[PDB]
């Protein structure tokens, strides 16, 4: 046969790897994430693209930042929905208006303007049932808010007095802590952001008018955000993006992710630079990893660290290149006129000599490093040591079907 | 070179094309129906094919953008 | 500059496996382009329409349009279109004409001379980057708002730029993936995939998104109901062909062995004139398109000295194209390019003579046009393909662009419509000759 | 498939590249190479800052903790700024209770920032980590040198360690100029990469030893050359696999693991650059009497 | 294809090629 | 086209273009432009290589002076020179135009004795007898920087209802466009000692705007609420044009009551607290260029040795038409040694480009090439005058870094990709400062130490 594993053994190994990739790796709220997304800014956020990790579960926290468990309800805080007459002199600058050429957190932080007058409560509490944009007869698209009957009735009664006054759509504002004794725990003040500023002029109470918009064709995202801001009950942020809070612990996770992704693309190499057939060429690697995770859980005596994970890169590395050393050996020598008649027995006698040397070359560094190094080096060489002893025997015996695999078929030059 | 020099070609071509046109009729309704039919079907074949793919994905971008 | 590996075909073999991907590769390429040519780019501004004021938003220009397969309406992930392919095509075939002795490409007294296989597909991937920044940082006030393509955060325009160049990676891959069970090679496969962004609604698509839900109206979709003028022009091209499809494809009249019925395809006779025409038009349409593509101007299209002599260039440059044709068709086509493939692999309809009879095909049908598609003289061929370009572009067209793009994809529709006919039979059993010469003919 | 052209150009080219190695060591002496946290002790602060945000505010808090303007040694990648300065004085160390000067990170109105981590290692403690770091590093290289000598040949062992170290010392002198800390992670990275790059040396050298033992009356040095041209492409393919691994590490390590990734990324890339071929040619000159 | 050999498998190639629509466009999966 | 006339009084010296009817030169007779001289200081200017001026007029769709036109109209003035003296307090200069339907527009500059404010009185006579809606208008337009010949410079806007705002001419790589609606107010341009401004006295809301009017020319203005003028009626709109001392409180006493920052700042962060300006840019360029140690050579050697004769360059296109099931093996078979260069493929081309364009961008708009860094040997990094060493030096340095194994040949394809570089570079970088040029020399200095001995 071309495969050198017996058939029930090969099935049995194939069962084993597919069953194994279920382990550990597995893990309206989602329309109000745009509003929740402006509150994450102010912390150094280069690109504030917001994402759900479940139906009611929203994921967006920054890279590496000190503890956010203090900030959960601060960041989740809602507005009172108090809407009251103000005066914006001259500029007519407002936070969602500022977002139209696209938005940036310092430009957004410094977005907004002084209000010269800022008093006289017209609408308060729940009172919005909708918001939407409509083309209108002003040449430039118009955003509208749809108000409830009781709210409508209040606006309807006080229309004629207020007609021409600036009227404030108001959501939360940040505020300096009183004590100033730690990072990221300053409470929000619930009705001091002028998100949009617009003037009363509706003769219809249940329909309120919000300033028209300069978006080139887009308008639904901006449309949704106003009713997202009003109809949101608090969202407390969760989970992480691989990247995520706590810098030194984030390194570990964003390196462990890296050894899984690194592994995955190493297989894509195999697929990309060589002829596919069965799972033969992938087979000794999956058995090496398993024995590595096996020996380590039988021996829980250390502690995890990114120097460990670097040993995990180092020990991944020997595993991937050792497979490459035996594949390219057999073809190239077959190509250069090395025997066909005596092939498999001579591939047993000479195809494994650089597989040994690499593994020995790898081991003596690891041994010397463990003895003489401090700190990370011990961390690094320990995880490696088991893996390098493990990989060598896995490969010398376990990569042997490779020799039959690539002496097969056309005897033409490879 | 390649300007207003190199004869004899353009004027000869014009009388050539007029005289390939000449000895026969230039149109006929049903032969027009066959070429429009293959043409139509080939447009329809594409249109059903991206009707079950991009036309569905772009419905959402109408709705949410 | 260059690299050689990394754009390339799937692994394959014989024996009794893999039988179901019949027309999947041939015509899937066309559907693949359509998904990425209709869809918005990454970003907060990507359904971008042209300006109604001075300070903001882009402008429509035909040069962008005809080679994009787009137009402002959206800015799409494949919205480089055919423009870098045709632009490589001019660099690596039309700029090498200089000094015949070191020119190459010409006839030798020796047999053969092939060497250019790798240039077009990889030439596309030098221009794609420069083009991709050029439109993204082009137009009087940007395409939409204000993104710059070197942003490591606020990176949406950079994201469209990456999406275009990796899209050209993928569009190139589509051209040469056919080999497992498809058909076609060279330029033709790419063009058939590339300009196929319009046709059905007349316009270059996005009835999609725009007429969906609670949207009221978009003014540009006024011209979309006019599909009869679009099909009238594409017919008018078909019309000029000699109309001949005749009799039965049974027994010894077959162009399929074992047929009952005969493929209702006219034999197209005007196909040869299209080879020189495209190369004559695209070298004039390139510097105006460059200036259109990297276009600018304060509040409106740049109309200063140099850019006046390029930007509304259209009508004079097309007249220069109609004149210049003679020099691609006289001393160059047939000495560069191959005279092979007149009508033997294009005709799939039955009957060797009309009426099935010995001798007597006639001047009025196909005989005398047949003589000048083969014997010495190349007066007829290129001119008859300038009459439909003139008709269509003198009155324009509800496609959002005129021009020679709307000559090329129509001819490759005739070409593939013949090819698909005998494809199960050719995949099943060996066919002596596969297309790759195109009828390259001049004097 | 056969026929390679580059060999005479290459060893000469290695030769001009030599003066860039001279230059790198001169930066090591002139601007200094010794800097770190593990390496000799250090005080480190890492912060995320938005670009248009006021850094003079950020400087005001570090001023207040007591850190001074030449002493603050600046590094940054993507969205994170990383500042490193000598060991904190007296009883005013880096983790100290009270004062509350750096606790103003994470509240803003223009200086839009977030604290990630704060670090402190003291001087004699940092010193043992650096000297052991410096020994650990050297003994592993020495040990590999000695293996390739006994295993195969000493003229080639010395030509290998010369060639593969040259692009390492050139890349290092660029880092030296930039004031990169040479922590035990840089030591681990220097001793991670030697082998994935040198595995390419190993295959050619195995073939050269094997080709040399079979031959009878013919000359060694002709067959050395052929041994290169036989195993050439294999060396190029070889460690393509490890390079895929380090690139995934580089994508998700982003800014905070960038120089660790950059030493790995350049480290797997030296076997095919300066390489076996230059190494073999010098040992060939030496063998030829 | 190229003369230096390597294989881009087609199922993965189509899936990667039409990813961009279902990922990095805004509003479609997530509104910002 | 059109002609220049002289208009003189005790503190004011004005020069009035018939083309557009505007004041395009003004001088201050009371302030000489240097010690022990009789030459006045120049205020407005319009000659080639700098513009600074007011533009007067009335706008809208039939309005003559509108700033969206082609060339401004050819106004008639009766006189070729005007001098004010005893017997009259006020000199009036009417610039007069009649547009095609037969309306008479007049813009009258009026100048009093002992003052720097010039009243501008705009009139339309509706003599073509149909409806008009006509809008009062001003522009003030100024070049970014003025080279010596004999920044404080910028624009300002004020309203009576908000804070004054102003913005200087050191950070225009783009600009704001200004959408301000206000009654009352004024719009100004600023400089050392001196200013100009428009102070429209007009009733109702004004629309302000600011703009670029070409590369490093900034502008600021107003359009007042359309005035309805009836058939056979004469109508009137009123502004004051200031041309003298920078006193901001004066105007409100007179009046009726793209580019962004992320890559540029990121490259700032890798040396923030150093404070030695030009010095950091050229050092971080050596470092970044040293990251690019294979990459820069990889760029070079992929424009070098592009072909390998006829047999090698052709590959895997004729073979596809065959259809035969072996083609996947044959691909792998073909090139082994062979590495033929077909122009592009993205990767030794793309990666390098954004850092050196960010370095271009920073250095072009720079505010930091003003002082000489202590450690550098060269002074005067903002110098860009003709007749200096650094651009020839860079021309020769560009040329050197393409040398050393180029291997020439006389093929049409791709050879002159090597050799067009110093030709495009030397002419394109010969304009603009020494510190732009000096950056390309230290950028090329990494390739140079791999070329020859140098310290």
């Amino acid at each position: 046969m071309l495969n050198r594993y017996p058939l029930w053994k090969y099935v049995m190994l194939i069962v084993v790897i597919v069953i194994g990739l279920l382990y550990a790796l597995p893990n309206a709220v989602q329309q109000n994430i745009n509003i929740l997304r402006n509150r994450v800014n102010q912390l150094g956020v280069a690109e504030p693209v917001v994402q759900r990790q479940g139906a009611d579960r929203i994921v967006v926290e920054l890279p590496g930042i000190q503890d956010t468990a203090r900030a959960k309800e601060i960041l989740g805080a809602t507005a009172t929905l108090e809407f009251r007459l103000v005066n914006t002199n001259v500029d007519q600058a407002a936070a969602a208006s500022g977002r139209v050429p696209g938005d940036s957190e310092v430009k957004q932080t410094r977005e907004g303007q002084p209000v010269v007058l800022y008093k006289r409560v017209i609408l308060t509490g729940d009172h919005i049932t909708d918001s939407t944009s409509s083309q209108d007869e002003y040449n430039q698209p118009q955003v509208n808010i749809s108000l409830d009957s009781a709210g409508g009735n209040i606006m309807s009664n006080f229309t004629k007095d207020n007609i021409g006054k600036p009227m404030a759509t108001l959501f939360v504002e940040y505020k300096d802590s009183g004590k100033k004794d730690a990072n990221g725990r300053a409470v929000l003040v619930k009705q001091e952001e002028v998100i949009n500023i617009a003037n009363i002029q509706s003769r219809l109470g249940n329909s309120f008018r919000i300033t028209g918009i300069n978006n080139p064709n887009e308008a639904r995202q901006l449309s949704l955000l106003l009713r997202a801001g009003a109809l949101i009950a608090p969202i407390q942020i969760v989970e992480e993006r691989t990247i995520g809070p706590t810098l030194g612990m984030q390194n570990i996770e964003q390196g462990l992710e890296a050894c899984l992704a690194g592994l995955l693309v190493s297989i894509l190499f195999m697929i990309i630079f060589y002829k596919k057939f069965g799972l033969i060429a992938t087979s000794a690697l999956i058995a090496n990893l398993i024995l590595i995770v096996g020996i380590m859980s039988l021996l829980p005596g250390a502690t995890l660290s990114m120097p460990g994970i670097a040993g995990i890169v180092l020990t991944l590395a020997v595993a991937v290149d050792a497979n490459v050393l035996i594949n390219e050996r057999i073809k190239e020598e077959l190509s250069n006129g090395r025997t066909v008649q005596q092939a498999i027995d001579e591939g047993y006698r000479g195809a494994f000599s650089s597989i040994f040397d690499a593994n020995i070359t790898t081991l003596i560094k690891v041994i010397i490093l463990y003895a003489v190094g401090t700190g990370a080096i011990k961390g690094f060489a320990i995880t490696t040591g088991i893996g390098v002893a493990t990989s060598m025997f896995t490969a010398i015996v376990g990569t042997r079907a490779i020799v039959n695999l690539l002496y097969g078929g056309k005897r033409v030059k490879k | 070179t390649k300007g207003k020099a190199t004869v004899a070609f353009a004027r000869e071509a014009r009388t050539e094309v007029r005289k390939v046109i000449w000895p026969t009729r230039q149109e006929t309704l049903h032969t027009t129906l066959i070429v429009a039919a293959v043409t139509a079907v080939m447009s329809l074949i594409l249109w059903g094919l991206d009707g079950i793919l991009v036309r569905l994905v772009s419905f959402i971008t109408g709705l949410r953008f | 500059m260059a690299k050689q590996p990394g754009l390339d075909f799937q692994s394959a073999k014989g024996g009794l496996g893999e039988l179901k991907r019949r027309l999947l590769f041939v015509i899937g390429a066309l559907i693949v382009f359509r998904i990425g040519s209709f869809i918005p780019i990454p970003g907060i501004d990507a359904a971008v329409l042209a300006k109604l004021l001075e300070q903001q938003r882009g402008t429509i220009i035909e040069m962008f349009n005809m080679f994009s397969g787009g137009a402002l309406s959206r800015a799409s992930i494949f919205a480089l279109g055919i423009m870098p392919y045709i632009s490589a095509s001019i660099i690596i075939q039309l700029l090498t004409v200089v000094h015949p002795t070191l020119a190459e490409i010409k006839k030798e007294g020796e047999s053969g001379r092939r060497k250019i296989s790798q240039y077009t597909r990889y030439g596309t991937l030098v221009l794609a980057i420069f083009q991709s920044i050029g439109i993204a940082t082009g137009l009087p006030n940007m395409p939409g708002m204000q993104g710059l393509v070197i942003n490591p955060g606020f990176a949406f325009y950079f994201t469209a730029v990456v999406s275009l160049v990796t899209g050209t990676m993928f569009l190139m891959w589509l051209g040469e993936q056919i080999t497992e069970r498809g058909i076609g090679n060279g330029i033709s496969i790419i063009i058939f995939a590339g300009i196929v962004a319009g046709l059905p609604p007349a316009i270059a698509h996005t009835i999609e998104q725009a007429r969906q839900g609670d949207l009221h109206f978009l003014v540009l979709l006024l011209v979309a109901v006019l599909v009869f003028a679009v099909t009238f022009f594409v017919v008018f091209v078909e019309r000029g062909q000699r109309r001949i499809v005749v009799n039965y494809a049974k027994r010894q009249q077959g162009r399929r062995v074992y047929a009952a019925q005969s493929t209702h395809l006219p034999l197209k006779v005007n196909m040869a004139g299209v080879i020189p025409a495209i190369f004559a038009s695209s070298i004039i349409l390139f510097p105006a398109t460059i200036a259109s593509w990297f276009g600018g101007g304060t509040g409106w299209n740049w109309l200063t000295t140099i850019s006046l002599y390029l930007q509304p260039g259209q009508p004079l440059y097309v007249l220069l194209y109609a004149s210049a044709i003679i020099f691609f068709c006289f001393f160059y086509t047939a000495l560069v390019f191959n005279p092979r493939e007149t009508a033997d692999n294009l005709k799939k309809s039955g009957a060797f003579v009309p009426g099935i009879r010995p001798g007597e095909q006639t001047a009025k049908y196909i005989d005398k046009v047949m003589t000048r598609l083969t014997l010495v003289g190349a007066l007829y061929i290129t001119f008859i393909c300038l009459i439909p370009e003139f008709m269509r572009d003198a009155m324009k067209v509800p496609f959002y662009f005129g021009g020679t793009s709307l000559l090329i994809v129509v001819v490759v529709i005739m070409d593939f419509m013949a090819q698909v006919q005998t494809l199960m039979m050719s995949s099943q059993y060996e066919s002596a000759l596969k297309k790759a010469n195109l009828k390259g003919y001049g004097r | 498939r056969k026929v390679y052209d580059f060999m005479r150009w290459d060893y000469w080219a290695f030769g001009i590249s030599g003066l860039l190695l001279i230059a790198a060591i001169v930066i090591m002496g002139v601007r200094g190479f010794n800097w770190g946290l593990d390496f000799t002790g250090g005080t480190v602060i890492e912060i995320t800052l938005e670009k248009p945000a006021e850094i003079d505010v950020m400087r005001d808090a570090l001023q207040k903790a007591g850190f001074e303007e030449p002493m603050l040694q600046n590094f940054g990648s993507s969205h994170d700024i990383m500042v490193r300065m000598p060991p904190a004085e007296g009883e005013t160390g880096g983790q100290v209770l009270g004062s509350q000067v750096l606790k103003v990170i994470n509240e803003s109105t223009n200086q839009n920032a977030a604290v990630k981590r704060i670090e402190f290692v003291g001087p004699s403690v940092g010193a043992d980590l650096a000297q052991t770091g410096a020994m650990a590093l050297m003994a592993a290289l020495l040990s590999i040198l000695v293996y390739v000598g006994f295993r195969f040949e000493w003229r080639l062992a010395a030509g290998v360690v010369i060639a593969l170290a040259h692009d390492v010392i050139i890349t290092l002198g660029i880092l030296s100029l930039f004031h990169i800390e040479i922590d035990l992670t840089i030591v681990a990275s220097l001793m991670s990469v030697i082998g994935y790059s040198l595995n390419d040396s190993i295959v050619v050298s195995d073939r050269i030893r094997e080709n040399f033992r079979k031959i009878r009356r013919g000359t060694p040095y002709e067959i050395f050359n052929v041994s290169l041209t036989q195993t050439l492409h294999r060396t190029l393919i070889t460690s393509g696999t490890t390079l895929m691994v380090i690139l995934m590490l580089y994508l998700f390590g982003g800014p905070v693991l960038e120089g660790f990734s950059l030493t790995m990324l350049i480290g797997v890339s030296i076997g095919t650059a300066s390489s076996i071929y230059v190494a073999s040619a010098l040992a060939l000159k030496l063998g030829m009497k | 294809s190229s003369g230096s050999g390597n294989f881009m498998t087609r199922m993965t190639a189509l899936l990667a090629t039409l990813f961009f629509i279902i990922s990095l466009v805004l509003g479609n999966i997530n509104s910002n | 086209q059109g002609k220049l006339i002289s208009v003189k009084t005790d503190v004011l010296d004005l020069t009035i273009n018939t083309r557009g009817g505007d004041v395009e030169q003004a001088l201050l007779p009371a302030y000489p432009k240097e010690l022990n001289s009789t030459q006045p200081f120049q205020l407005l200017e319009t000659s080639p290589q700098f513009i600074y001026q007011a533009q007067s007029g009335l706008t809208g769709r039939d309005g003559p002076d509108n700033p969206a036109n082609g060339p401004r109209p050819l106004y008639n003035v009766e006189k070729d020179a005007y001098v004010l003296a005893e017997g009259q307090n006020e000199l009036q200069v009417p610039m007069t135009y009649t547009d095609a339907a037969g309306n008479t527009f007049t813009k009258t500059f009026v100048l009093k004795r002992g003052d720097y404010a010039v009243n501008v009185n705009y009139n339309v006579q509706n003599a073509g007898e149909k409806p008009l809606e006509i809008s009062s208008f001003g522009q003030l337009k100024q070049s970014i920087t003025l080279p010596p010949h004999l920044t404080f410079r910028g624009a300002a806007y004020s309203t009576p209802d908000a804070a004054y705002a102003a913005y200087a001419f050191d950070t225009i790589a783009d600009n704001e466009n200004l959408n301000i609606s206000s009654k009352g107010g004024w719009v100004a341009m600023l400089q050392q000692y001196f200013a100009t401004a428009w102070i429209p006295h007009n009733d109702g809301t004004n629309n302000f705007y600011t703009a670029n009017l070409g590369n490093g020319i900034a502008a600021i203005g107003y359009k007042s609420q359309p005035v309805l003028v009836q058939p056979g009626q004469t109508g009137a709109m009123n502004s004051t044009l200031w041309v003298g001392p920078e006193i901001q409180d004066k105007m409100a006493a007179v009046a009726p009551h793209f580019i962004s920052q992320p890559l540029f700042k990121l490259l700032k962060w890798i040396h923030s607290f150093v404070g030695n300006w030009g010095f950091s840019i050229i050092i971080i360029t050596f470092i970044v260029r040293g990251i690019m140690y294979p990459l820069t050579k990889a760029q070079y050697t992929s424009m070098a040795k592009m072909r390998m004769l006829q047999p090698k360059i052709q590959a895997m296109r004729e073979r596809l038409g065959d259809d035969k099931q072996r083609i996947s093996q044959e691909m792998m078979a073909l090139y082994k040694a062979e590495k033929v260069n077909p122009l592009g493929g993205c990767f030794p081309l793309l990666i390098q480009m954004p850092i050196f364009l960010a370095l271009y961008y920073m250095l072009m708009g720079s505010v930091e090439l003003r002082q000489a860094p202590f450690a550098l040997w060269i002074h005067d990094l903002s110098a860009q005058d003709p007749y200096y060493i650094l651009p020839i030096l860079m021309g020769v340095t560009m040329f050197f870094i393409q040398k050393m194994s180029p291997t020439t040949v006389t093929d049409p394809m791709q050879q002159k990709i090597m050799t067009f570089m110093p030709v495009i570079f030397t002419v394109f970088f010969l304009w603009f400062p020494s510190g732009l040029v000096l950056y390309y020399i230290v950028s090329n200095l990494v390739t140079i130490i791999q070329q020859q001995l140098i310290y």
